[PDB]
């Protein structure tokens, strides 16, 4: 309304890391009885702010959306207020539009979270009904046991989160990982954002450089920052705002000069490698001026040619660190030969003028007058990770970075900007083959498929072929269940199993909401998010924090690691009763009562005496971390790896990796790799040769992922009723479409729809459509093409556009004004 | 009472406003800067004979920096973290970090006198516990 209820001076306050993106901004959650409130005097409210007169600008981040009233299981009502933590070094009090909505997205029976799953849901042949947890487990474990018994693990499929933050985290990745890999032991597992059990960073890791190798403070110390296939203002907001912008503004120069007394520090500059002119480029120009920003608007998919050209040039100029190369690397001479490309050929391929390539290299690699090489931080994200051959692009980029010693020096690093937070602790993947899960399902394999904390109907590449196949296979199982009457659970398990021998697939979804998966699912289990449970995760500089529980989950919703334990124990008991002792033993190790038990069993046991093989981002010193120690550390947490712990110093961590040149390889040296330039993959080139528009796709600053909460928010639905597609104005004029019209976007892979958004900055023949949304799924037009490790070129597709008509209500209510600040 | 007591503050008469030329005024007190503008073309909720006069609080709802009106786009722009609001769509946030649209100052247009009067606010003005302190 037109007022807010302030938290009382003695209100309960707990720490909460943002549920959403990688930055991991720190927040506080204030909780107090509904009928109580703080006073306006500063010492009479928990914010410590004086509300007796107008507050000055930047004094607070507080709106009604940052407040809510929750109802606990005991029926007691409590005001909550979720606001950023001014003292957290990550965000220094900043809140993005996504994390600012956290209070609104907490569960309440009447608010935006009204439709949260709060009980097991079953599609009982021809209708959705509630069912009990015991029944859901007897059915689910029943189908898994029958499949293991008759087909083995190859018949049990999963697509599961492997990330941090909400819907992820060290407790949850361990629970699900132990269940899929150690207990069920199935290799038929894909990850939430890629169709196989693989890494987004195979090349950099094999070269010896883990992708999160620096601190956000390094962005403050850099002479030059590169943002490659990345739109940080919109996708890693507060890292860009609290660390990158102060450097461009000159607010960090004295820090640089203080650390390095005999080194020149010119005004900081920034270079964007992105085919598209984004809000991040616009803001960088507004802040630093045009002359301090280079936008390398490369032809889509030409990153490898760009980096091979830059690498060739700095080697020819001698703008490399020869002593570092000779002492700490292997493979340089071979890389010089294999990656040779002139600046003229580089320019011809990328479309970037030779002068701009030379300027980017001079700003970045030519020695400063005082002698030292510039400190150049090379940040990258999905424009290359989901780019034209993930493995090859990274090989090319890291060669340039290694040769110029831009890892291990403060103010540098070659790092992923990140998506979700990270929070990975799991047993090793139980297989030696790379398996394209969506293709196996489309071809008819598997008896049961579980989507866990993800929604590939909206996010898989070649999503239309996936939805077509899953809906059809699901229908076969429904039709078979329709014939039954009075069937016990055991008889239904056989009925469903037999249907799967006839083309069917039993589908389960473990999630916060029904989602579009409900159009095919036969069973849905309710999960709990941070605040309804404790949860640990780390951000883009490896800073691990504990988000504290402060309220009850809706109904019987449960932490994911505890759902995994419930499933494991249901299967153990079934095998015990069937007299299969060896099989039952596979399901031991899940006697957990709370998520902290999963933290102790996974993260804290990595590398310890008697522990099994565990792959953990916490490494072997993870045991030094405990919930109590994290809580004492506050939202600042500790940067991993933890070096030590004692009562007097608390947890002590690591700011930057590779500062001594000891890389993560056999010989401790960084390894150069060849990067052949092959042009666009034939699958993508065929669409490009047949269709008119490059169908770039990605993030919008206000929308979070598949809009699972945003779909219920009235302001979000008013602003973005449909997925939009940015189009060049001359292209729009030619096709007679303008803001608010709806178009069909299509190619050989699929057909989808979007509302047109004319954007002056978009190049002719190019477009950009919001990905993974609830109204107009972009992925239907992405191809099935993936690199050698099955990493999709999501950003590589072309298609045609057909006008449907004018959506009068969108024209009346949606702004189509510029989202680029200028 | 469940409602706040908003003052009735004279802004100007409608015929004195020039198309797309913003008028600065404070409401509901001198610590709350606002802008009224006759847009030139009707918008839902605009008042006056052409249903095009609207007004807003200009303090950014993210962290309170004063926003500036851009006549060429008919938007209000915040220089702190780059949020921009649409004056033609009731303060709809076009792009930005705020979680609320720009607060709308409710105007009454009186045909008998031609007067425009600010009489309420829809949305909560930055930096205060209630719109009326
Ligand atoms: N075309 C195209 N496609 C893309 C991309 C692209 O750039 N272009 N990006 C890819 C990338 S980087 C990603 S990350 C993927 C994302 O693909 P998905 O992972 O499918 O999308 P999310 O919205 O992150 O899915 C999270 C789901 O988990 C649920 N959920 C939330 N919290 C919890 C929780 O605590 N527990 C459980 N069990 N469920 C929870 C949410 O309701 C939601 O359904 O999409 C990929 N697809
Ligand atoms: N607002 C918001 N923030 C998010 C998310 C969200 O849903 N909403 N999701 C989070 C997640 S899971 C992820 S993965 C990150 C993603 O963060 P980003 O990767 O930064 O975002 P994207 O929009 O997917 O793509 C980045 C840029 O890649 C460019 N690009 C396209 N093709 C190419 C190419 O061939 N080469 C190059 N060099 N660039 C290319 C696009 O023009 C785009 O601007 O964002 C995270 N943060
Ligand atoms: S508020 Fe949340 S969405 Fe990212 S920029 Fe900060 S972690
Ligand atoms: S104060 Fe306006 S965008 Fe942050
Ligand atoms: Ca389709
Ligand atoms: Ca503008
Ligand atoms: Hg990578
Ligand atoms: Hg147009
Ligand atoms: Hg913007
Ligand atoms: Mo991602
Ligand atoms: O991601």
């Amino acid at each position: 309304n037109d007022r807010i209820t302030l938290p009382p001076a003695n209100a309960q306050r707990t720490n909460m890391t943002c549920h959403f993106c990688i930055v991991g901004c720190g927040y506080h959650v204030y909780k107090w009885p509904e009928l109580e409130e703080g006073g306006r005097a500063p010492e009479q409210n928990a914010l410590g702010l004086d509300f007796r007169k107008q507050l000055p600008p930047l004094a607070v981040t507080l709106t009604p959306a940052m407040t809510n009233v929750v109802t606990e299981h005991d029926g007691a009502r409590y005001d909550i207020m979720v606001v950023p933590d001014k003292a957290c070094v990550v965000n220094s009090g900043l809140s993005s539009t996504r994390g600012g909505k956290m209070a609104s997205y907490m569960y309440t029976p009447t608010g935006d979270g009204k439709e949260r799953l709060s009980a097991p849901r079953l599609y009982a042949a021809d209708e959705w009904v509630d069912t009990t947890w015991d029944h859901a487990m007897a059915l689910y474990a029943g189908l898994i046991k029958k499949t293991l018994d008759k087909d083995g693990p190859q018949g049990v499929f999963f697509s599961c989160f492997d990330h941090g933050g909400a819907g992820g985290g060290f407790e949850n990745t361990w629970g699900t990982g132990k269940l899929m890999f150690s207990a069920i032991q199935t290799p038929m597992v894909r990850i939430h954002n890629r169709p196989a059990y693989n890494s987004e960073c195979h090349a950099t890791r094999e070269m010896g450089i883990g992708e999160l190798n620096n601190a956000y403070e390094d962005a403050q110390l850099a002479d030059v920052i590169w943002s490659i296939g990345n739109n940080p203002y919109e996708s890693q907001t507060n890292y860009f705002l609290n660390h990158w912008l102060p450097n461009l503004q000159g607010a960090t120069t004295s820090k640089k000069k203080e650390r390095f007394p005999n080194e020149n520090f010119p005004q900081a500059r920034i270079i964007f490698v992105d085919p598209r002119e984004t809000p991040s480029v616009a803001i960088a120009r507004h802040v630093a001026g045009n002359d301090r920003v280079l936008h390398l608007a490369i032809e889509p998919g030409t990153d490898t040619a760009l980096f091979n050209g830059l690498f060739t040039y700095v080697v020819e100029q001698g703008w490399i660190d020869k002593p570092f190369i000779e002492a700490h690397t292997k493979g340089f001479d071979d890389a010089v030969k294999t990656n040779r490309l002139s600046l003229d050929e580089c320019s011809n391929i990328t479309g970037v003028p030779v002068d701009m390539l030379k300027r980017a290299a001079e700003w970045s690699y030519k020695p400063k007058a005082s002698g030292q090489a510039p400190r150049t931080m090379h940040a990258y994200e999905k424009g290359i990770i989901w780019g034209n051959d993930n493995y090859v692009i990274q090989s090319a980029l890291l060669d340039l970075v290694i040769a110029t010693h831009n890892v291990g020096r403060r103010g540098t690093g070659c790092v992923r900007m990140g998506g979700h937070q990270e929070g990975y602790t799991r047993p090793p993947y139980p297989g030696d083959k790379k398996i394209y899960i969506d293709q196996e399902l489309i071809k008819g394999k598997g008896r049961i498929m579980t989507w866990w904390g993800c929604n590939n109907f909206q996010t898989s590449n070649n999503a239309q072929a996936l939805r077509e196949a899953i809906l059809q296979r699901s229908a076969i199982v429904k039709q078979a269940m329709q014939k039954a009457r009075g069937a016990t659970t055991e008889e239904m398990v056989d009925v469903i199993y037999e249907a799967t021998q006839n083309g069917g697939l039993f589908v389960t979804s473990i999630n916060l909401y029904p989602t579009k998966l409900a159009e095919a699912a036969h069973l849905m289990l309710p999960a709990a998010h941070p605040g309804e449970m404790n949860l640990t995760s780390m951000n883009g500089e490896r800073r691990i924090r504990l988000s504290e529980k402060f309220m009850d989950p809706p109904g019987t919703a449960m932490a994911d690691c505890l759902i995994a334990a419930r499933i494991a124990n249901a299967l153990r008991d079934m095998y015990q009763k069937d007299g299969k002792a060896e099989m039952a033993a596979q399901f031991e190790g899940f006697d957990w009562k709370t998520e902290e038990d999963a933290f102790n069993d996974g993260f804290r046991r990595a590398g310890q005496p008697g522990a099994p093989a565990i792959d953990s981002q916490g490494g072997s010193t993870g045991h030094l971390v405990t919930y109590d120690r994290l809580r004492k550390s506050g939202n600042n947490g500790v940067q991993l790896p933890v070096v030590s712990w004692d009562e007097s110093k608390g947890l002590v961590g690591t700011e930057m990796l590779y500062t001594e040149g000891k890389f993560d390889t056999d010989d401790g040296k960084a390894h150069f790799k060849p990067a052949p330039w092959n042009g666009l993959p034939a699958t993508v080139q065929q669409q490009k040769d047949k269709y008119r528009f490059w169908l770039n796709n990605g993030r919008n600053n206000e929308v979070w992922q598949t809009a699972y909460h945003d779909q219920y928010n009235s302001l979000m639905q008013e602003r973005y009723p449909m997925a939009y597609i940015e189009m060049n104005p001359d292209d729009c004029k030619q096709l007679d479409v303008t803001g608010g019209d709806i178009v069909e976007v299509y190619n050989d892979f699929g057909s989808t729809f979007a509302m047109v958004y004319p954007v002056a900055e978009i190049k002719r023949g190019q477009t950009f459509m919001l990905f993974g949304y609830v109204n107009g799924i972009q992925g239907d037009v992405t191809t099935d093409w993936t690199d050698r490790d099955i990493i999709p070129y999501y950003k590589g597709t072309w298609g045609d556009i057909r006008k449907v008509g004018s959506m009068s209500e969108f024209k009346r209510t949606v702004s189509f004004k510029s989202r680029r600040f200028g | 009472r469940t409602t706040l007591a908003y003052p009735a503050t004279a802004v100007s008469v409608a015929k004195n406003l020039a198309a797309n030329e913003p008028v600065s005024f404070t409401y509901p007190d001198t610590s709350s800067p606002c802008v009224a503008v006759k847009l030139g073309a009707p918008v839902p909720g605009g008042v006056g004979p052409d249903d095009d006069i609207v007004a807003y609080s200009v303090l950014c709802t993210h962290m309170g920096c004063p926003t500036s009106y851009d006549s060429s786009s008919k938007t209000f722009s915040c220089p702190c973290h780059f949020t921009e609001f649409d004056a033609e769509k009731a303060g709809q946030m076009i792009c930005g970090e705020a979680t609320a649209d720009l607060p709308r100052v409710l105007l009454r247009y009186d045909a008998a006198s031609d007067a425009l009067t600010a009489v309420g606010v829809d949305g909560l003005i930055y930096g205060r516990q209630a719109n009326v302190i």
